[PDB]
């Protein structure tokens, strides 16, 4: 499952990370 | 070069930090453009 974000992150639309990361969620 | 400023070059002009990268544009071809159509680098229009 897959810079693309940095084109448009400089366009104005920026890419919140997520609260909960991909580390703790294989925790989970 | 590595601060906020607003750049002229050639005929393009714009805001931005500057910092040279290891990109090769061709010989004759001066400005670029990223997947959205904007321009992410330029060559010195003076050096190379």
């Amino acid at each position: 499952v897959t810079d693309l974000i940095c084109a448009q992150k400089f366009n104005g639309l920026t890419v919140l990370p997520p609260l909960l990361t991909d580390e703790m969620i294989a925790q989970y | 070069k590595n601060k906020c400023v607003n750049f002229n070059f050639n005929g393009l002009t714009g805001t931005g930090v500057l910092t040279e990268s290891n990109k090769k544009f061709l010989p004759f071809q001066q400005f670029g453009r990223d997947i959205a159509d904007t321009t992410d680098a330029v060559r010195d229009p003076q050096t190379l």
